[PDB]
RNA sequence: UAGCGGAGCGAACGGGGAGCAGCCCAGAGCCUGAAUCAGUGUGUGUGUUAGUGGAAGCGUCUGGAAAGGCGCGCGAUACAGGGUGACAGCCCCGUACACAAAAAUGCACAUGCUGUGAGCUCGAUGAGUAGGGCGGGACAUCCUGUCUGAAUAGGGGGCCAUCCUCCAAGGCUAAAUACUCCUGACUGACCGAUAGUGAACCAGUACCGUGAGGGAAAGGCGAAAAGAACCCCGGCGAGGGGAGUGAAAAAGAACCUGAAACCGUGUACGUACAAGCAGUGGGAGCACGCAGGCGUGUGACUGCGUACCUUUUGUAUAAUGGGUCAGCGACUUAUAUUCUGUAGCAAGGUUAACCGAAUAGGGGAGCCGA
């Protein structure tokens, strides 16, 4: 019922990348997605002596709010509404607008 | 006192006292305001004073009610706020049906006032922010003066008038 | 109100409503075990404790970011509400609506079993009791520790009856009613961190007291830590300057906004021969800003000039109070009563409880007036 898994194609409807597509690499528990080339952020990790010696500007991937990506249907080349309901027994995903099963 | 309709354009005949009326500010004001603190719920306290939970209730006179209605019913036919028709329903309980009906009749906010309530006239009027319905036992001062326009079937006239004077 | 008492206390009858239910025993037979009530399964319904589906939007402008503006569409039994980088009916969660339970369980029935007896008939109709005596208690009245003692359809009430009404000396009894530690939902002309619970925060904590007990202060970076890599000064410090992140770092964690008292640096003017509530009227000069004077700041010199508050007849050639700033801090609510204004109806005015999901209407019991 999330509309949205861990494997998916997105494109971020709003925010410093609208309209930019890429992979979900996870989705966390705070009603975020990590999505892959999007909202990268520049963290000034101090190096410690442990792991890690050397320090230097790192590029990482900042959480998004689940709200702002919509499954990409990748036919009308545009965001989608996923809508669900009970196929053969086990409640799978559709595409709203053409009702096309995932 | 007739007014004519706007479907059929014919006349209903009601007492002048009723829609011919003069409007008594004073007591529309006292009526009026009487509802609105009627409604409130007082309940607050501290803990240099503290307040307690309040009754803003007053008495309206049950003549005098009536008069308040009677000054503002008459004030809408003055004002040509209040349009008479033989028939209004729709046939299914859609808001989009209430939407089209209303946009020929050139009514955006409309206080629809019926004899018998329709289910689907009901229904239909929920999810419009700016239309009301009401069945003619259930008529309230404060609607009557809210709603730009006031549409009333032929039957809730007469019922109104009975009721009334 | 009747009454009791001054201050105050305060019925009953009766009427209108809410809710209604009265039963068995005081003993036998017939008849059967038949209604009914309890225990108990068993079926169904209807909940409760998880959940499932759930309609409809794009373009462009500004911007760090669009939900905003503009333009053009759509859903609505769904425009409750919340979230999303600013304010979303159509992004997300929901909502209207329609469904859902292996198991436990509430509540109505249906039915199984158990225990229980209904129907009719006839009788009975509460004894150490009613009452009375004594001694106390409690206020002639009431209560009883003690002793005595009836009639029993006749007995019990209302100088005497009248007349009416009732049946003690056995027990059981639902509904309408009171309250809220606790749980849920909703609501607010309620507060918004000195407020609101003492406690928005790891608060009945820290702390105080032997103890019972008393009892605080303390919320906020940003949309996102992206919480400052690296370099420099320094003590391998603190702290800072760059750089970098970000829309913003004067958002840098001592983190939204950042007032006043208070403390400084800088600039302008005045001030080291001038006496006191420090201002006010006149006013030169200087500095700056604007056709020659005006403006702003300063104020040499000069006229006038017993701080304010409270007390007191009074401000006192008196006494009292205030270190300053900021925040909090006093005619509230209910009921009764009286007057004025105003509005309704009018010799009539108006209902209360309650019914009614219903502010309508009903309700005229009553109240005041004529």
């Amino acid at each position: 019922a999330a509309k949205i898994r861990r494997d998916d194609e997105v494109i971020v409807l709003t925010g410093k990348d609208k309209g930019k597509r890429g992979k979900v690499k996870n989705v966390l528990s705070s009603g975020k997605v990590i999505v892959e080339g999007i909202n990268l952020v520049k963290k000034h990790q101090k190096p410690v002596p442990a792991l890690n010696q050397p320090g230097g500007i790192v590029e990482k991937e900042a959480a998004i709010q689940v709200s702002n990506v919509a499954i990409f249907n990748a036919a009308t080349g545009k965001a989608d509404r996923v809508g669900f309901r009970f196929e053969d027994g086990k409640k799978v995903r559709f595409f709203k607008s053409n009702s096309e099963t995932i | 006192m007739e007014l004519v309709l706007k479907d059929a354009q014919s006349a209903l005949t009601v007492s002048e006292t009723t829609f011919g009326r003069d409007f008594n500010e004073a007591l529309v004001h006292q009526v009026v305001v009487a509802y609105a603190a009627g409604a409130r719920q007082g309940t607050r306290a501290q803990k240099t004073f503290a307040a307690r939970p309040q009754d803003h209730s007053q008495k309206v006179n049950k003549k005098m009610y009536r008069g308040a209605l009677k000054s503002i019913l008459s004030e809408l036919v003055r004002q040509d706020r209040l349009i008479v028709v033989e028939k209004f329903s729709v046939e299914a309980p859609k808001t989009k049906l209430l939407a089209q009906k209303l946009k020929d009749m050139a009514l955006e906010d409309v206080l629809i006032i019926t004899g018998e309530l329709d289910e689907n006239l009901f229904l239909a009027a929920r999810n419009l922010h700016k239309v009301d319905v009401r069945d003619a036992t259930g008529i309230d001062p404060v609607s009557l003066i809210a709603f730009d326009k006031v549409v009333m079937t032929a039957d809730a006239v007469k019922q109104v008038e009975e009721m009334l004077a």
